[PDB]
């Protein structure tokens, strides 16, 4: 079960972006959480999306 | 997810094994690129790009 | 048995360091969960202590354990079944299944194999994963100097 995005500063400002032809971009992350039902765990790790 | 989840052993996965993140970006960047609605922007005019 | 600032060993991700006892009663029960974390991926895994000795949460060693495996690695007439892929599930279930003295007995079969030979790219991540494993216990064990450990354990393989 997935929770909680989140957002990065963006890669590069919009004119470097601009002239180097590189997307506009900011990295997302979403703290996923996996449980086991038969034994009980849980796994929360911060995903890179 | 659920191709993966249960074919691999249990207690040995974790959310970054689980994850296949490529979808989800090839996804937005052909929507990004490649789709009628994603325009070049037009602009020969701050009227235009209005 | 478990106590905040223990270092403990949780299957498969090697070292763990637990944070608190989690009292999150749920379905009526007090499930005294505790959060304990590993470095590798950084992921938080609460387990109640009454099953982690069930899901297999394992103390780490000392020298007995560290001499133990010494010998189990400089252990020779390393056999193996001549079919690679038997011997690549053979490793692999002995490495899943946790184990130190099997995860001694991986490395120094994989180390054993390559430095005669050099193996493959799927053989060779096997080694860098159970190597990394072992390398996180042994710095527990001897309470410091992850890169020591490394190169203590790069001497007593070539023996």
């Amino acid at each position: 079960s997935f929770s909680d995005p989140r957002f990065d500063d963006v890669k590069a400002p919009v004119d470097e972006c601009k002239d180097k032809d590189m997307t506009y971009a900011a990295p997302l992350f979403v703290t996923a959480e996996f449980i086991n039902n038969n034994t009980g765990e849980i796994k929360s790790q911060t995903v890179f999306m | 997810v659920r191709e993966r989840m249960t074919t691999q052993d249990v207690e040995a996965i974790t959310p970054q094994t689980l994850i296949n993140i490529r979808p989800v970006v090839a996804a937005i960047k052909e929507f990004f690129g490649t789709s009628q609605l994603s325009q070049f922007m037009d602009q020969n005019n701050p009227l235009s790009g209005l | 048995i478990f106590k905040v600032g223990d270092t403990v060993v949780y299957p498969h991700h090697g070292a763990a360091l637990v944070e608190a006892i989690e009292t999150r009663t749920i379905k009526g029960e007090q499930k005294e969960y505790l959060v304990l974390k590993v470095a590798q991926g950084d992921l938080t895994v609460r387990v109640p202590a009454e099953n982690a000795e069930y899901v297999g949460v394992r103390d780490v060693v000392g020298q007995e354990g560290l001499d133990k495996v010494f010998q189990v690695l400089r252990a020779p007439h390393t056999e193996e079944p001549t079919n690679w892929s038997r011997r690549y599930k053979a490793n692999l279930e002995k490495l899943a299944s946790g184990d130190v003295n099997k995860v001694a007995e991986v490395v120094r079969d994989l180390w054993r194999r390559d430095q005669e030979r050099g193996l493959s790219a799927g053989e060779k991540r096997m080694l860098a994963k159970a190597r990394q494993i072992l390398v996180g216990e042994l710095a527990l064990a001897e309470s410091t100097d992850d890169a020591k450990a490394e190169t203590i354990l790069d001497e007593v393989l070539a023996a």
